[PDB]
Formats: structure tokens, C-alpha cells, sequence
RNA sequence: AGCGGCGAGCGAACGGGGAGCAGCCCAGAGCCUGAAUCAGUGUGUGUGUUAGUGGAAGCGUCUGGAAAGGCGCGCGAUACAGGGUGACAGCCCCGUACACAAAAAUGCACAUGCUGUGAGCUCGAUGAGUAGGGCGGGACACGUGGUAUCCUGUCUGAAUAUGGGGGGACCAUCCUCCAAGGCUAAAUACUCCUGACUGACCGAUAGUGAACCAGUACCGUGAGGGAAAGGCGAAAAGAACCCCGGCGAGGGGAGUGAAAAAGAACCUGAAACCGUGUACGUACAAGCAGUGGGAGCACAGAGCAAUCUGUGUGACUGCGUACCUUUUGUAUAAUGGGUCAGCGACUUAUAUUCUGUAGCAAGGUUAACCGAAUAGGGGAGCCGAAGGGAAACCGAGUCUUAA
């Protein structure tokens, strides 16, 4: 497959199985949902009837008073009582098969190419770690909401992108499916493209 | 936790190739003189578990 | 392809039953448990193998047999396994190195299952009659 | 994810109580009683869509009988006469004519009598 | 695997993958000597901790009580974390990124002093009421069992390196280790307490019992038990003064405010429940109180008119014994509910099987762990491609049987 560079007006050769495969929406959906589940902290609890503070005294005798029978002041039927099925901290992460993760990434990148959201450049850098320089460069290339994948993380570029909230900067080994879908455009350097090709085989 | 095998069932049933269970026949432990040789001979080979009992056996033997 | 335009496959995500939520759900009130008895109760039910008190099947039948320690250290090898080892000589060590048999296997037997198409030398294993014919026909040899 | 029930519960109870307007006492004020009254009203209405057809046919028949006997013939003979004359006007219309156009009704009676003779 | 009224249940090890890793001393004399190693006490060098310092960049106009909002044109960003300001602020304020700071005390890591300690070589020595045994118990996954092994209340009792322990009854052989003296970091467990940060956690009947002067009020001889109770406004500008009233309570004006049915019994202000006003019905009429039919009256529209329609009421009339539960069967004189509002019951973890769906496919998949990594590594393992037989064993066959 041939991807046309934007800044050099040349062509780059990439694997058809990586950048030109069909979109498998069900597979991509599973991987994206598992990513969001992996982000969950799962930190919470309530108190069961065993953990509410109070004594185990029977509130009133089983029979004779004319009241419904009571056994615990901590009954979940009662105000101030326990929570019937009180939560505990949970681990929400899902397993994703290695081959399914890689397959989802290939589908996503191929869809980006088909939708013309993947832009390949020879180089992407700024002279100084200044937010204004990166803003001007993105304005020149007509980019607003963009994920930039470089072969080597340029410190100046990373620092310049920190305070721009529509813009993210990563190395090739740090790409993730949700970011690839979520940003309006994806800019990759040629070195990053080669690295991604090798990573996905 | 892991389900626990009913060890007593594991001592009396074995799973066969298509997934049934073979077992040893009852009535061949003792009181043998009064039983006909034909009856005892037909009790010697192992048999398969019946359809109505397969569910109970399977419940007892999750790792069979 | 956006975070709000992805859908799961049809049939992949059946909703769970929610008991005790009204007539229209079909599981209101008793929640499918029927009326009364031990099986309608919280924590209710009888243990595995219970039959109501009649001597259960797993106790009216007799125990049989013994378990052999030597079977636990004996393995079987397929013909298709022969080409998977490293070097063309098949023995206990090379099978273990190729992950065909477990580390504590002391005895192995090659059986006629699958095919062998390359010459191999089998050393120190037992070979079935059919497997020996297949190995020799493929051009290998068997050494005791 | 704790869910408070108040907004939805209020809407449901309010729907029922709105259907209960005009009912007596607790039947228009108290959710437990209003709910039973709304259900029973629905059951009666289902039953009485069927009853309404019966009661109106019964009324039309009674009026036709009166008009026919004013004209000298019973209801049953009048109906048999119309059937023998191949007249297919139904009882709703025959009762309407009996009340509003007595001359036309007399003409129908004459047709029935001629068919019977 | 085994243990087990072989019931209910209990449940290893060998071996493999990882984290972490470290070895020493006494039972003693001579030589050589004060030599490593730790422990303590000073002294310096770094590096934290305990106060702190600087920290970018916005105006005009519309709505409005008030602008941070709309519209227009600018500017900072290694700072668009977060909080506040009369509504939603990168540029008003406090911060934030970043860059700096310690008289004094103190933690850690090095370096360097002083004190104790001994380092190395040779020759020796090698833990006795002990091991083992009998009796009674206990611990071992192992319930006395064919029961090794460990501990010892009781009674006994070796060999000691040419010797002894173990290898699951026991013997022989072989292999392996050296009890009856002791020290030892790391990988592991926990959080009363301190700081920072986070949450598909709660949001006043919830969340701590306790958002509030709560382990209080109150209860109990005592141990002990144990509540309820949050919100005016942006700002008190918290209502000067007048009037009725007991120099009251309460209210009406006035004034403040965007708003006072925001006036402190204060945001919003539900429902049960209780009133005032209007329309219609109702004092000859028998019952789950509705429903089907339906006159008259009132009302709002429309129409030139005739009159029609929507709303309220409902004389008269057909039909008509609530709901839940439990039951063969309930108007049942069987059960439960005085009413409202709020809360109140099939969940969570792991294992296993079946269905759906997705990936890969005769293969599929990794666990702990490593990694800064939702990547990548890690295939230890687990399931599957072969079964038969109690088993040895044989194997697309095998078992049965002399066949
Ligand atoms: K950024
Ligand atoms: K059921
Ligand atoms: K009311
Ligand atoms: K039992
Ligand atoms: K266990
Ligand atoms: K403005
Ligand atoms: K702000
Ligand atoms: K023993
Ligand atoms: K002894
Ligand atoms: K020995
Ligand atoms: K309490
Ligand atoms: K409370
Ligand atoms: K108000
Ligand atoms: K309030
Ligand atoms: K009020
Ligand atoms: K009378
Ligand atoms: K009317
Ligand atoms: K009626
Ligand atoms: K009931
Ligand atoms: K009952
Ligand atoms: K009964
Ligand atoms: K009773
Ligand atoms: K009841
Ligand atoms: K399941
Ligand atoms: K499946
Ligand atoms: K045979
Ligand atoms: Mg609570
Ligand atoms: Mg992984
Ligand atoms: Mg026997
Ligand atoms: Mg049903
Ligand atoms: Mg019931
Ligand atoms: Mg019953
Ligand atoms: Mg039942
Ligand atoms: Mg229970
Ligand atoms: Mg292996
Ligand atoms: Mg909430
Ligand atoms: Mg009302
Ligand atoms: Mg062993
Ligand atoms: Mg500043
Ligand atoms: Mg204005
Ligand atoms: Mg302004
Ligand atoms: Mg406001
Ligand atoms: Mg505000
Ligand atoms: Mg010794
Ligand atoms: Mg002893
Ligand atoms: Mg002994
Ligand atoms: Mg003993
Ligand atoms: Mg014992
Ligand atoms: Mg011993
Ligand atoms: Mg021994
Ligand atoms: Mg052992
Ligand atoms: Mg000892
Ligand atoms: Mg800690
Ligand atoms: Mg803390
Ligand atoms: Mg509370
Ligand atoms: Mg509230
Ligand atoms: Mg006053
Ligand atoms: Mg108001
Ligand atoms: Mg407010
Ligand atoms: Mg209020
Ligand atoms: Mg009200
Ligand atoms: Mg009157
Ligand atoms: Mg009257
Ligand atoms: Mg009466
Ligand atoms: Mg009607
Ligand atoms: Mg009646
Ligand atoms: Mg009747
Ligand atoms: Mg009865
Ligand atoms: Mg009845
Ligand atoms: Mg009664
Ligand atoms: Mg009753
Ligand atoms: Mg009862
Ligand atoms: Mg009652
Ligand atoms: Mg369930
Ligand atoms: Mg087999």
C-alpha cells in the first residue's frame, strides 16, 4: 500500500494487512469498551448489617407487643440499617486476547486511512519548547484536534503540546485504540509508521 | 473457590470416550452362594450410567 | 468511526434477568421459584447427589480399581509431533525441550495419529506397530 | 450509582390520581384506593363496550314493537315480513324511522304485511 | 495423590515459573598479630523534612440586580491542575508550570576521626538423661490404619565419625545428610497517625452513630445502650419611622433588596390532612360508590341565524359484592394494610457447564512476574487433536476369555 506524505510529497510503502484491512466494528467495540473498563478505579464500599455500628440486642421481644418482629437494629429494612448487598471495592478490568487487541488496532488504522484522518509526514518538530510555536505550526497545517505520533519523543514538542488541550503527543509504542478513535486527526512520522508496522507485524 | 469433587463418586464412576460414565454393578460383594452363576457372570462386566442418573453423576464430578 | 458510533454485534449482549420487579416482567412476586418448599427459600436446596434419602447412586454402587502412579509419568506421542522436535532425533529429552511431553514424564509411546513425512530417528521410546510402519516408510529408524 | 426514586414515583402516582378525578372520598385523593378504583373502572368499561351493543339493540327492538303494534302487527311478524320482502334495513334505522317518519314506517309495515299475505 | 461414620466434608507433596538473595559464630590452643567486620561517639560533604520568594497575558459592546455569558477584536502558555469573585473567567484574585530560599533542629547516604570488637594460617575438637524404645495424648492433608516422620506427660535409654539420622510399615543394598549450641539483611504482614492525589463512591431517612458543641441529650445501679437536628441574601443592606394591641404575642404600612408568598417558624416548597370562595347536584331515598346510557343547569368558543362543540356538574336508568395473600375453592364473617411522603428484598467473588457473539484455529491461551507502560515481554502451565483396560500394558483399537 502507498501512503502519500504531506510535507515531502513522496510515497511510503506500508503493509496492506495493517493499513488496508476491513473495519471489524464488533471487535473494535469490544476492545474500546475493555479499555474504558481498564480505566475504572472501582473504589467504594457500603456497610452491611454486620458493619453498621450498633449492638446485637433484639430491639423488642419476639411476641406480645403487637409490633412486627425485630431482630437487629441493623436490618436493611430499617432506617439507619445496613445496605442489603453492600458494595466492596471491585476490579473492573477485562481480558483482551493479544490477537484481538492487535486486530482491533489494525482495523482502526485502516479505517483512519479510508476516512482520510491519517496524515503522514517526514518530520514533525518545533525549534523551542514554546506553546505558541506549535500552535502556529498546527494552524499552518490546518489542524486543531490532533494526535501526533513520533518515532522518538521530542521533549520540545511534548512541552509545547502540554497546554493545548485538543492536541496530544506520543511515541509509537504508546498508542492506544481510544485515542486513535477520539482525536479528529492523527499525524504520524514516517519513522513512527515503520515502528507501528513492525509492532503489529 | 474451586468446586470440590465428590470423592466418593470419583471412586465409583469413570468417564468414557463419548462422555458417558462406566460403573461397577451392584450385588457382587457377598451373599454369593445362593446366586446363580449366570446372574453373577452378567454382573461382572462394567456398565454405563443410565440417562436418568447422568445428571446426578455429572453434578458430583465437575472435573471428570 | 467515533466513540459514539460504535455498536456491539447483534446477539452479543443479552440483558440479565431481574427478578421481583412487577407483573409485566413475567418474573414478579415469586421470581420463578414457584410456591413454598425448601427450594423457594433463601439459601434453600439440597446438596449434590442427594436423592431424598434413598441410598444415592454414588453409594449404592461399589468402588472399583486403583490409581497407578506409573501412568502419571507415561505419555503418548503423535506422528505429527515427530517433526516438531529440534534436530531430527526424537527421545525423551528432545520431546521435553519441544514441550511435547511434561518435565516429569519417564516413559513415552509413539502412536499412529497424524502423519510423519520426514526421516526421524526414534531413540529410547516405545513405538506402536502402525507407528513403526509409518516412521520406517517415511524413511526413519527406531533404535531401542 | 445510587438511584433516588422520588421524581419517577411522583409521576406515576400523579397519573393514577388524575385518572381518579370525580371519584368519592379517598377514591380521588389516596393513591392506594384510587389505584383500585381506576382498575375497576377500566374493567367495567371493557365489559360495557360489549354491553352497549346489547342495550341499544334492545332499545331499538322495543321501539319497533311499539310502532308496529300502533300499525296493527307485532314485532316478530313485522321482522319476518320484512325478511320475506327482501328488505335489509336494520333495527337502528327502523327505530329511527319509527320515531321520526311515521308515514314511512307505516309504508314499511304495509310492505311486511303484503309479503306475509 | 490421599484422608474420610470412605458420610458430610478435609486436602498435600514432588517437580516447574517468579520476587528477593548472604552468610556466619561458640563448644580451643599455638603462630601471626590488632589486619576484615559490625556497634557507638564526633567531624565534614551532599540530599531531604520542619517557615518561605518570584511567578505570564483583556479590552469594547448587548442582556442583566450583578457578567466570568452573547457578539467583536487582542494577548500568555514548560502555566487551560484546582479554588474564588453579585450567572459559566487561561489573561480580576489565590494559585498552577517553572525557577529559587534556612539562623536553628533533625532523617538518610557517603567521607573522615576516636572507642569497643576482633582478621588470617596451623593443629585439634564436633552439643547425652540426648537419639531410640514402652505407655497416654497431640501435630503432620493423613481420623491407628499396613503408618513412616515430628512434639512430649510418664517409665527408660545408646552409638558417639571404625559412628549416627533419613529415603512413608519392615529388611538388604545404594544414595544422601550430620540432631541433641547459637546469630543473621531482603523479598512478606499491618495503619492509631501525617502529606499529596484519585474515584462510572454517598449527597442530610444517604454517607461515619455523629456534615450541626455526638459518643452529646437521653436511658440504665452498672457493664452498657444511644438519638434527632444542614441551606435568608451577592452583600445584613437583618426591616429607621408610623398605626392596632397589654410600653404584649401577632399584624398592617413604610423602607432595603433583583426578589420579602427570600423576614430570620427564612432556597425550592410535593403529598396526606384542614379551610374560604364560586358552578352544578343533593332532604320519598336502600348496598364496593363505578361503568354504559342520559335530561337539565352553568361556562368558554363558533356561527347571519338555526344552533354546534370543548369544560364542570350529573336528576333518572341497564350492569356491577374492594385489593393482596393463601387456597380445592374467598364479597367472604380467612390474612395484611389508618393515610401520605421517603427507604425497603435474587447480589458480589471465585470455580464449572450450556447458549449467543467475537478472535484465532489442529491448535488456542497465557499466570505470577518484568516493564514507566491497558503496549511489549513472560507459554511455567491449562484445555484440545486417542482410546481401551482395575492395572502392567497395548493402541485405531482395546478389554473380556484358553479362544
Ligand atoms: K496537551
Ligand atoms: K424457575
Ligand atoms: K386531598
Ligand atoms: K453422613
Ligand atoms: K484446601
Ligand atoms: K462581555
Ligand atoms: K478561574
Ligand atoms: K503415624
Ligand atoms: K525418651
Ligand atoms: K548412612
Ligand atoms: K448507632
Ligand atoms: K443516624
Ligand atoms: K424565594
Ligand atoms: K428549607
Ligand atoms: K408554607
Ligand atoms: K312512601
Ligand atoms: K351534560
Ligand atoms: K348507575
Ligand atoms: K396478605
Ligand atoms: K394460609
Ligand atoms: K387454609
Ligand atoms: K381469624
Ligand atoms: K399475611
Ligand atoms: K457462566
Ligand atoms: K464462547
Ligand atoms: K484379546
Ligand atoms: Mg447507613
Ligand atoms: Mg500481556
Ligand atoms: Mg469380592
Ligand atoms: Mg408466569
Ligand atoms: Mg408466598
Ligand atoms: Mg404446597
Ligand atoms: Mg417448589
Ligand atoms: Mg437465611
Ligand atoms: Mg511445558
Ligand atoms: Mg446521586
Ligand atoms: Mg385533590
Ligand atoms: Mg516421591
Ligand atoms: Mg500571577
Ligand atoms: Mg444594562
Ligand atoms: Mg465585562
Ligand atoms: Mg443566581
Ligand atoms: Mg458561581
Ligand atoms: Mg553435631
Ligand atoms: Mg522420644
Ligand atoms: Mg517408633
Ligand atoms: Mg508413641
Ligand atoms: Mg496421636
Ligand atoms: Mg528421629
Ligand atoms: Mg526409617
Ligand atoms: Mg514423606
Ligand atoms: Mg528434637
Ligand atoms: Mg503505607
Ligand atoms: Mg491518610
Ligand atoms: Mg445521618
Ligand atoms: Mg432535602
Ligand atoms: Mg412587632
Ligand atoms: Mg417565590
Ligand atoms: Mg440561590
Ligand atoms: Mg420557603
Ligand atoms: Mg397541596
Ligand atoms: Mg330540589
Ligand atoms: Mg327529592
Ligand atoms: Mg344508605
Ligand atoms: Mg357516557
Ligand atoms: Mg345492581
Ligand atoms: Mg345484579
Ligand atoms: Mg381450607
Ligand atoms: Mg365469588
Ligand atoms: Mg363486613
Ligand atoms: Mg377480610
Ligand atoms: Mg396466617
Ligand atoms: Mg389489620
Ligand atoms: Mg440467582
Ligand atoms: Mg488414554
Amino acid at each position: 500500500m502507498e501512503l502519500v506524505l504531506k510535507d515531502a510529497q513522496s510515497a511510503l510503502t506500508v503493509s496492506e494487512t495493517t493499513f488496508g484491512r476491513d473495519f471489524n466494528e464488533a471487535l473494535v467495540h469490544q476492545v474500546v469498551v475493555a479499555y474504558a473498563a481498564g480505566a475504572r478505579q472501582g473504589t467504594r464500599a457500603q456497610k452491611t448489617r454486620a458493619e453498621v455500628t450498633g449492638s446485637g440486642k433484639k430491639p423488642w421481644r419476639q411476641k406480645g407487643t403487637g409490633r412486627a418482629r425485630s431482630g437487629s437494629i441493623k436490618s436493611p429494612i430499617w432506617r439507619s440499617g445496613g445496605v442489603t448487598f453492600a458494595a466492596r471495592p471491585q476490579d473492573h478490568s477485562q481480558k483482551v486476547n493479544k490477537k484481538m487487541y492487535r486486530g482491533a488496532l489494525k482495523s482502526i488504522l485502516s479505517e483512519l486511512v479510508r476516512q482520510d484522518r491519517l496524515i503522514v509526514v517526514e518530520k514533525f518538530s518545533v525549534e523551542a519548547p514554546k506553546t505558541k510555536l506549535l500552535a502556529q505550526k498546527l494552524k499552518d497545517m490546518a489542524l486543531e484536534d490532533v494526535l501526533i505520533i513520533t518515532g522518538e519523543l521530542d521533549e520540545n514538542l511534548f512541552l509545547a503540546a502540554r497546554n493545548l488541550h485538543k492536541v496530544d503527543v506520543r511515541d509509537a509504542t504508546g498508542i492506544d485504540p481510544v485515542s486513535l478513535i477520539a482525536f479528529d486527526k492523527v499525524v504520524m512520522t514516517a519513522d513512527a509508521v515503520k515502528q507501528v508496522e513492525e509492532m503489529l507485524a | 473457590p474451586k468446586i470440590k469433587t465428590v470423592r466418593g463418586a470419583a471412586k465409583r464412576f469413570k468417564k468414557t470416550g463419548k462422555g458417558g460414565f462406566k460403573h461397577k454393578h451392584a450385588n457382587l460383594r457377598h451373599i454369593l452362594t445362593k446366586k446363580a452363576t449366570k446372574r453373577k457372570r452378567h454382573l461382572r462386566p462394567k456398565a454405563m450410567v443410565s440417562k436418568g442418573d447422568l445428571g446426578l453423576v455429572i453434578a458430583c464430578l465437575p472435573y471428570a | 468511526m467515533r466513540l459514539n458510533t460504535l455498536s456491539p454485534a447483534e446477539g452479543s449482549k443479552k440483558a440479565g434477568k431481574r427478578l421481583g420487579r412487577g407483573i409485566g416482567s413475567g418474573l414478579g412476586k415469586t421470581g420463578g421459584r414457584g410456591h413454598k418448599g425448601q427450594k423457594s427459600r433463601s439459601g434453600g436446596g439440597v446438596r449434590r447427589g442427594f436423592e431424598g434419602g434413598q441410598m444415592p447412586l454414588y453409594r449404592r454402587l461399589p468402588k472399583f480399581g486403583f490409581t497407578s502412579r506409573k501412568a502419571a509419568i507415561t505419555a503418548e506421542i503423535r506422528l505429527s509431533d515427530l517433526a516438531k522436535v529440534e534436530g531430527g532425533v526424537v527421545d525423551l529429552n528432545t520431546l521435553k525441550a519441544a514441550n511435547i511431553i511434561g518435565i516429569q514424564i519417564e516413559f513415552a509411546k509413539v502412536i499412529l495419529a497424524g502423519e510423519v513425512t520426514t526421516p526421524v530417528t526414534v531413540r529410547g521410546l516405545r513405538v506402536t506397530k502402525g507407528a513403526r510402519a509409518a516412521i520406517e516408510a517415511a524413511g526413519g529408524k527406531i533404535e531401542e | 450509582a445510587r438511584v433516588k426514586r422520588g421524581v419517577i414515583a411522583r409521576a406515576r402516582h400523579k397519573k393514577i390520581l388524575k385518572q381518579a378525578k370525580g371519584y368519592y372520598g379517598a377514591r380521588s385523593r389516596v393513591y392506594r384506593v384510587a389505584f383500585q378504583a381506576v382498575i375497576k373502572a377500566g374493567q367495567y368499561a371493557y365489559r360495557d363496550r360489549r354491553q352497549r351493543k346489547r342495550q341499544f339493540r334492545q332499545l331499538w327492538i322495543a321501539r319497533i314493537n311499539a310502532a308496529a303494534r300502533q300499525n296493527g302487527i307485532s314485532y316478530s311478524k313485522f321482522i319476518n315480513g320484512l325478511k320475506k320482502a327482501s328488505v335489509e334495513i336494520d333495527r337502528k334505522i327502523l327505530a329511527d324511522i319509527a320515531v321520526f317518519d311515521k308515514v314511512a314506517f307505516t309504508a314499511l309495515v304495509e310492505k311486511a304485511k303484503a309479503a306475509l299475505a
